[PDB]
RNA sequence: GUUAUCCGGAAUGAUUGGGCGUAAAGCGUCUGUAGGUGGCUUUUUAAGUCCGCCGUCAAAUCCCAGGGCUCAACCCUGGACAGGCGGUGGAAACUACCAAGCUGGAGUACGGUAGGGGCAGAGGGAAUUUCCGGUGGAGCGGUGAAAUGCGUAGAGAUCGGAAAGAACACCAACGGCGAAAGCACUCUGCUGGGCCGACACUGACACUGAGAGACGAAAGCUAGGGGAGCGAAUGGGAUUAGAUACCCCAGUAGUCCUAGCCGUAAACGAUGGAUACUAGGCGCUGUGCGUAUCGACCCGUGCAGUGUUGUAGCUAACGCGUUAAGUAUCCC
């Protein structure tokens, strides 16, 4: 690439930083509308039930999320509220539901860690 | 064989040693798979006096002061004029590890990368800053800045290189 | 007698004492006669001579050295061009660079002649930068 | 001399032109033809660069 | 704290600051338009460039220094480098311009010189197959081993007679030429290109090349010939559990030629082109000078091209190394 016209044509550009979610796509956590609650297989090395709600969102899109914590309320047509946040272990799940918020309780009986899972302070 | 090597040691008040990684290297034989420990020691005084080495043994610290051994007979000068600096930038490159050093003022900490700054607060350096260019390597790299501070020249020699008798330096 | 007159008399220095054979044979042209005699006078090197070989006056340059080492020079020379043919580099009086804080020297054309740094820097003039040795 | 090379190659075309054009089908001596446009066509725009008058005899001789 | 958006890190779009032998990447090669860059000397204008002065780029923000709120945040007062554009006065080294010379770049003229460079026309002989004769009589051919096949209608073998197409043994060399693909039986014709010398001439006419144009192994296709060998598909036999395959026997398109189309290949040196510069040894090819003889040698050399080990330097390493993957410049 000289100076001289291989270049005061173009280099080239890159393109973005591509978008990490599709959806939520203003901005950041987004209302949602559970479709599914049901519960799949990690890849191979793994060994788990991983428990995820696909979720219609307010946006146009429906996608499936993944529901952190231990015990989950959540049941057929019921409202979430999805964040972002690639879990590695599950293809396709791209997204999480954050808890304690609207329709989504908060985890039961945690005591480290609890802004992360919605539950107020005991004692 | 006399014992306790309390003499032989050479206490090490004159250079002081830092390990800057080990890395267990590990070769397969015919009965399996057994290690060894590559451990990189940068020895040197604060007076500017600096040198890396390699060593790999079975034992950990046995590898240690097997690559200070190494290290002790390769020593370089630092050639650092003024209030503990560089004289000038510089650049030069070892493999594929290519190392900028710049001076700085004194009131700056050393600045570098994790095998730079090792080879550079053994070298009682106190103000430098030298960003890094290539390699994620520690060993190239400060082999790298070892190369890269041996062909750096004060005005003291470069005025009695060039025969030029002496102005346009503040100090 | 390609495309720069300039990297011509450069390559042969870097390509002359890179080999260390320390005797540059070259083309006399005006803006060379005069980095020549901007250059002997800087230390760099020791004799430049003109002379004919059919009636074309050449340039031998004897570079420097020291005593019998690994490498009979002690300081590598490092040469180096800036305004390119295609893109000129130009500058004022204030971008003039101090190279090295003075170690090397910025052999630039001015409207009195071609200067270095401190035959630049004192007139207030600039202009376009050659090429920096240092 | 110039106008014996222009002049030189429109003969040097001439005679490899009659030859190729009875002949038809020789994919070697096309680049020769091609170099001697090529090369002609150098020499005309150089001409033509310095004179006006005098390249204006060069398209009126030929 | 998590998330989202942006920059950094990221030299991970590179002017500062990357690469293209093998890691992602050099077009298949070549001609050339636009365009880009460009030899030396002398002179002229100053468009670029530089210097002075002047105008302006609102205020707020950022930077410096003061001051005010108990400090800070914030507010306020003054100041300015950059840097942009314009006006005006100066400089002329570099790019450009004007003019005039110059020759080493490039060509041409001339004399040689080497060549499987290309195309066309003639001519050649081995070998193979088939046919026609004479002989003779049971196998020939093939394989890891067999078999299908052919053979008493006389095979194969041997000698002679024709005809046919296709390719051109030894020479053949780590060799010559072409831009690449390619090019080798010989001869002729037309014609390209290279290399070398003398100043014989012109005087920078140069390099690269977007888009474009040409050529472009083999297989493929249209049209017409031709068809011995070989031989996809196919068919039979074998091996095999099976065999659409390797083996064998037949064998069609194709192979060759005329006129086209197609435009791809590991089209490979896995290396675009050009110029300048940087150790050597051992070679080959072409010419040139001197020695030696007076003539073939033979030695050194001046160049150009081709090869092999190899210093420096580069490289992740392997390696490359005057034909660089070295040092630089230009262009795609």
């Amino acid at each position: 690439m000289p100076t001289i016209k291989q270049l005061i044509r173009n280099t080239r550009q890159p393109i973005r930083n591509v978008t990490k979610s599709p959806a939520l796509r203003g901005c950041p956590q987004r209302r949602g509308t559970c479709t599914r609650v049901y519960t799949i297989t990690p890849k191979k090395p793994n060994s788990a039930l991983r428990k995820v709600a696909r979720v219609r969102l307010t946006s146009g899109f429906e996608i499936t999320a993944y529901i952190p914590g231990i015990g989950h309320n959540l049941q057929e047509h019921s409202v979430v509220l999805v964040r972002g946040g690639r879990v590695k272990d599950l293809p396709g799940v791209r997204y999480h539901i954050v808890r304690g918020t609207l329709d989504a309780v908060g985890v039961k009986d945690r005591q480290q860690g609890r802004s992360k899972y919605g539950v107020k302070k005991p004692k | 064989g006399f014992g306790s090597k309390s003499k032989k040691e050479k206490i090490r008040d004159g250079f002081e040693e830092n390990v800057v990684q080990v890395r267990r290297v590990t070769k397969v034989v015919k009965g399996g798979k057994h290690m060894r420990f590559r451990a990189i020691v940068v020895v040197g005084d604060k007076k500017g006096q600096v040198g890396v080495g390699v060593g790999k043994a079975k034992e950990v610290v046995s590898a240690v002061q097997k690559a200070a051994v190494d290290a002790r007979r390769n020593i370089i000068t630092v050639p650092m004029t003024k209030y503990l600096t560089f004289p000038h930038r510089n650049e030069a490159d070892y493999g594929a590890a290519r190392v900028m050093l710049r001076p700085a003022a004194p009131g700056t900490g050393v600045i570098a990368g994790g095998a730079v700054r090792t080879v550079l607060e053994m070298a009682g350096v106190e103000n430098a800053l030298g960003k890094q260019l290539g390699s994620n390597n520690a060993l190239n790299n400060a082999r790298a800045t070892i190369v890269a501070v041996q062909t750096m020249r004060q005005f003291s020699d470069v005025a009695r290189d060039r025969g030029i008798p002496m102005e346009e330096l503040w100090k | 007698m390609g495309k720069d007159t300039i990297a011509d008399i450069i390559t042969c220095i870097r390509n002359a004492d890179m080999n260390r054979k320390g005797t540059v044979r070259i083309v006399s042209t005006n803006i060379t006669e005069n980095i020549v005699k901007i250059l002997l006078r800087e230390g760099f090197i020791e004799n430049a001579r003109k002379h004919q070989e059919r009636n074309k006056y050449f340039l031998v340059l004897t570079l420097r050295h020291r005593r019998n080492k690994k490498g009979p020079y002690l300081n590598t020379f490092h040469l180096k061009r800036v305004s390119r043919p295609g893109l000129r580099i130009y500058s004022n009086y204030q971008r003039i660079p101090r190279i090295l804080g003075g170690m090397g020297i910025a052999i630039l054309s001015t409207s009195r002649g071609i200067m270095t740094d401190r035959e630049a820097r004192l007139e207030g003039i600039g202009g376009e930068i050659l090429c920096y040795i240092w | 001399s110039v106008e014996f090379q222009v002049f030189c190659f429109t003969n040097k075309i001439r005679r490899l032109t009659l030859h190729l054009e009875l002949h038809k089908k020789d994919y070697s001596s096309q680049r020769g033809l091609r170099k001697t446009l090529g090369k002609r066509q150098r020499l005309l725009a150089y001409l033509l660069k310095i004179n006006g008058v005098r390249y204006k005899e060069l398209i009126s001789k030929l």
